[PDB]
């Protein structure tokens, strides 16, 4: 989607 | 890493693969590197002092092997190439070991997120986790100090931070560990990073977010009672980042 720091998805 | 886990890239999506170019056909790994904003990938200047030709460089995302392909991966070409002034090296430890490698893809795109492509936080101003603290480290580094061969696979391990009293102490490093920088080991001294291994992330959660604490710089041997890893300390390095990442 967009980059969200720290997530591992 | 000696010892660790070998994991995929969907589990360190921040982690970035930089490798050179060789006159003659071959491309080798030189060290590892982490996305901390679309555009920007944070390693250690040691890793190109030697050879500051950015154009001979390439950075890869998304990249679960070091030779073969994994299905999802970007190449990037670094744009821009910024070594901290006043980087030092003596006998052991490289001083203000922190580089910026800004990527541009043939098609003049930075990184797109993906399950395998993500960027990791950094701290809020000199804010660390306390010692003691477990962090993971992931890289394509040796496996035995005596190999002269990388792992095909990346890994992982975890390993804790120890406090700079400790890492001072005359029989570990003494003097050459600075407040600009981090210690950290296995307990057992067990696990640890290794050659090949530089310019990696040091993985902390803080504050609720997995935080890049620190770049994997040096150390005495690998997995070495007493002989910790060190890494550059990002916390006090953020004005720094900012002047370059704007
Ligand atoms: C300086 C050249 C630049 C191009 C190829 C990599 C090489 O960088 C290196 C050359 C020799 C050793 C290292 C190195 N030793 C290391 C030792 C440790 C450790 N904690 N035991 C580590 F984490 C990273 C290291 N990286 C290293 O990063």
């Amino acid at each position: 989607l967009k980059f969200q720091c720290g997530q591992k998805t | 890493i000696i010892g660790g886990e070998f994991t995929t890239i969907e589990n360190q999506p921040w982690f970035a693969a930089i490798y050179r170019r060789h006159r003659g056909g071959s491309v080798t790994y030189v060290c590892g590197g982490s996305l901390m904003s679309p555009c920007w990938v944070i390693s250690a200047t040691h890793c190109f002092i030697d050879y500051p030709k950015k154009e001979d460089y390439i950075v890869y995302l998304g990249r679960s092997r070091l030779n073969s392909n994994t299905q999802g991966e970007m190449k990037f070409e670094v744009e821009n190439l910024i070594l901290h002034k006043d980087y030092s090296a003596d006998t052991l430890a490289h001083h203000n070991d922190i580089a910026l490698l800004k990527i541009r893809s043939k098609e003049g795109r930075c990184a797109q997120p993906s399950r395998t492509i993500q960027t990791i936080c950094l701290p809020s101003m000199y804010n660390d986790p306390q010692f003691g603290t477990s962090c993971e480290i992931t890289g394509f580094g040796k496996e035995a100090s005596t190999d002269y061969l990388y792992p095909e696979q990346l890994k992982m391990t975890v390993v804790k931070l120890i406090s700079h009293r400790e890492c001072q102490q005359p029989h570990y490093y003494g003097s050459e560990v600075t407040t600009k920088m981090l210690c950290a080991a296995d307990p057992q001294w067990k696990t640890d990073a290794c050659q090949g291994d530089s310019g990696g992330p040091l993985v902390c959660s803080l504050q609720g977010r997995m935080t890049l604490t620190g770049i994997v710089s040096w150390g005495r041997g690998c997995a070495l009672k007493d002989k910790p890893g060190v890494y550059t300390r990002v916390s006090h390095f953020l004005p720094w980042i900012r002047s370059h990442t704007k």
